[PDB]
């Protein structure tokens, strides 16, 4: 129940971004990192599973 | 054995084909000059491109890849013929010459995990790392004996691996005459060839995660004895054959497969003169500016990295005294100031670069270790990261997390450039001349402006004196600077490689102008290409400048001025103490700048640039 914004963030996490190498040899990350801080019993582990 | 062969169509035709292959008279071929170079250098083997052979004669290439031994024999015969033709005198020294192979093998490019019995008796290419090596041992080929009783000398010829299968009649050492008179071996007249054995493992970076590695065994002949060492990444091209077991009655039916190497590879003027002579100061100006377009600003750090790339001059005297010539830098800054990007770029550009983070490697894995060999009971030395990086670069990310003992160990490398090792039974002094990059976070997470840098750095004065340069980087949130940073970042993000369709998944001295990577305003200037930059860096590193009398007194007076200004600097604090190492640092930076612009002597401008760098780095508001 709830967390439509959280679910959309998880969906765009699953799809992920695009990685880009550069002519200098340097690279830039193409993946997304998320953090969830909350009280116990807020249905966080279930989303991870 | 009196058996001889009179005719063989295939062998004769193959020899004729190789004779026509290596002519290079009516063609643009180069092999003639290669043979002349071999004669000049007293070497006795050749390397021939497989793709070139396939282009000239596809059938011969197909046969050689599918069948190795006979075709290689034909190659060696043709080499003997042409070496005799060009210069018959030189061909007398050596029995037979050898052939190397090179080029893109295609399907036969095979990993140690994917070597199978399907490739037996063919020529294969393999990429791996070296794990085990053995001592070099001589092997007898031709033996000579003398009989004091009858004053007669005899000679015996040996050929073991020349023929596929050997018999007990051969490989017998003579000791007695026909009338039982003793024979005396005469080691001077005999012939020996060297022999070595190595082991190659699939690189851990290439192996599937969580699976055990697989390895191959290689035999190195007389020429390739010293071409490999343990802990090295190599590519080996050679035959893949079975090993004949010794005589017996009952056999289980399982052979041993051994790769016999033929090629071992360590995987890796007018323009320069004109550019240098015309530009002088603009040389280092553009090199500092064009160091890395992917990184925005920070001219001082780019200058310092360029000084590392060029470096100082190693000097020695009569008494055996050694004077250091390497430079060392430490960067401290707020998060997201692209320190790790700089480290990665230096790793990519520098020839010998090794990354070793804070807790990734300990004190033992940094310098070296001593291990007792169980096979012989002797003591052996295993080199660490810093010994491998002789005359190279070691990059240390998260330098603050490193333990104290590791830094005390690094002291020996940073001061003198040597490592002393000793355990009862062995002691040695290994060379470890090297340069270090280090990036460390501030203790408080983010750099505090009000507190003096000593509290933020949290490092002792000795370690600070060990480093040549200290730099502090900050993320100032100026709206216009943020606008510039956003412009640069999004320009780099929107860029796509030319020749790649949009939406798809995944040499001139000056680089061609780009609309996005450079911008419309930058049309008045250009950036230097990476390849020419590397060539110029190598040439500059070769050059040996000399210090002039004009600048020595100037630098000494400025050092005295700084040590007196120690009392004058009241409005600002000092990042690093001023010791005797500062003067050597001044001379070193002056020589590095003199290396930047190809010349013969160190001038005043280099000293001024060095002093500007020192003044900027050593004090902060
Ligand atoms: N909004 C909700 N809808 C459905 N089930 C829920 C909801 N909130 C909590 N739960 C139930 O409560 C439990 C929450 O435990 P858990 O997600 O492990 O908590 P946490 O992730 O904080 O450790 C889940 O098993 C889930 O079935
Ligand atoms: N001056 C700069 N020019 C371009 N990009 C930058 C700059 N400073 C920071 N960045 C961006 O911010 C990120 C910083 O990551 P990182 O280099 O790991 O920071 P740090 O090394 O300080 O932890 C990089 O991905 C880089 O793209
Ligand atoms: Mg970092």
């Amino acid at each position: 129940f709830g967390g439509t914004d959280m679910k959309k963030a998880i969906a765009c996490l699953l799809f992920g971004g695009s990685r880009k190498r550069l002519p200098d040899g340097l690279t830039r990350r193409g993946d997304i990192n998320l953090l969830m801080l909350g009280d116990p019993g807020t249905a966080k582990s279930q989303l991870l599973k | 054995a009196g058996t001889v062969v009179l005719d063989d169509v295939e062998l004769r035709e193959a020899q004729r084909d190789y004779l026509d292959f290596l002519d290079d008279e009516e063609d643009q071929g180069i092999y003639q000059s290669k043979v002349r170079e071999l004669i000049s250098d007293n070497q006795y083997r050749l390397i021939v491109n497989v793709n070139d052979l396939r282009r000239k004669n596809e059938k011969r290439a197909n046969r050689l890849l599918n069948n190795a031994f006979e075709e290689l024999v034909a190659f060696q015969r043709a080499l003997k013929d042409f070496v005799a033709s060009i210069d018959a005198t030189y061909a007398k020294q050596y029995e037979e010459f050898y052939v190397g192979l090179e080029g893109s093998f295609g399907s036969k490019h095979v990993s140690p995990r994917t070597l199978t019995s399907c490739f037996l008796s063919c020529v294969v290419c393999v990429e791996g790392i070296v794990t085990k090596c053995s001592l070099v041992r001589p092997k007898v080929v031709r033996s000579v004996h003398y009989c004091p009783a009858t004053k007669k000398t005899i000679e015996r010829r040996y050929s073991d691996l020349t023929t596929l299968v050997a018999f007990p009649s051969s490989s017998v050492y003579p000791t007695k005459d026909e009338e039982n008179n003793p024979l005396e071996t005469e080691y001077g007249l005999s012939v020996y060839k060297d022999h070595q054995t190595i082991t190659i493992q699939e690189m851990p970076e290439k192996a599937p995660a969580g699976q055990l590695p697989r390895s191959v065994d290689v035999i190195l002949d007389d020429d390739l004895v010293d071409k490999a060492k343990p802990g090295d990444r190599v590519q080996v091209v050679g035959t893949y054959r079975c090993l004949p077991g010794k005589k017996g009655g009952y056999t289980s039916g399982t052979f041993r497969t051994v790769l016999i190497a033929c090629n071992v590879k360590q995987m890796s003027i007018a323009k320069i003169k004109k550019f240098s002579k015309t530009r002088s100061k603009d040389i280092f100006d553009q090199l500092a500016k064009s160091l890395a377009p992917s990184i925005h600003g920070h001219d001082y750090v780019k200058k310092a990295i360029l000084c590392l790339l060029l470096g100082g001059v190693e000097r020695d005297l009569e008494n055996g005294s050694h004077i250091r010539g390497d430079i060392n830098i430490l960067l401290i800054g707020d998060p997201s100031v692209a320190k790790s990007q700089l480290l990665r770029y230096v790793l990519c550009t520098a020839p010998r670069a090794i990354p070793t983070t804070g807790r990734g490697s300990s004190g033992v894995g940094l310098t070296a270790a001593v291990t007792t060999d169980q096979e012989t009971g002797e003591r052996r030395l295993e080199a660490g990261a810093m010994v491998l990086a002789d005359r190279g670069v070691v990059c240390i990310d998260e330098f603050d997390k490193m333990s104290d003992m590791d830094r005390t160990a690094i002291h020996e490398v940073m001061e003198q450039g040597r490592v002393t090792i000793a355990k009862a039974g062995i002691h040695a002094r290994l060379n470890a001349r090297c340069s270090v990059l280090a990036a460390a976070n501030p203790v408080y997470g983010r750099y505090d402006q009000y507190k003096t840098p000593m509290e933020n750095i949290g490092l002792q004065d000795s370690l600070l004196s060990r480093f040549d340069l200290l730099f502090i980087m900050l993320d100032q949130m100026d709206p216009e600077q943020d606008r510039e940073i956003s412009d640069h970042v999004l320009r780099m993000h929107r860029y796509r490689a030319p020749g790649e369709q949009d939406g798809d998944a995944m040499t001139q001295i000056y680089e061609k102008h780009d609309n996005l990577l450079h911008g419309t305003k930058k049309k008045k200037e250009k950036m230097v290409s990476a390849a020419f930059m590397k060539k110029y860096i190598h040439v500059a590193k070769i050059i040996k400048p000399v210090l002039t009398q004009e600048s020595a007194t100037y630098i000494a007076e400025e050092y005295s001025r700084l040590r007196s200004q120690d009392s004058m600097s009241s409005d600002t604090a000092r990042t690093s103490p001023v010791t005797a190492r500062t003067l050597e640092t001044l001379i070193r930076l002056a020589t590095a700048h003199a290396k930047a612009r190809m010349s013969k002597t160190v001038d005043l401008q280099d000293a001024e640039e060095a002093v500007e760098l020192v003044q900027y780095a050593y004090f902060k508001k």
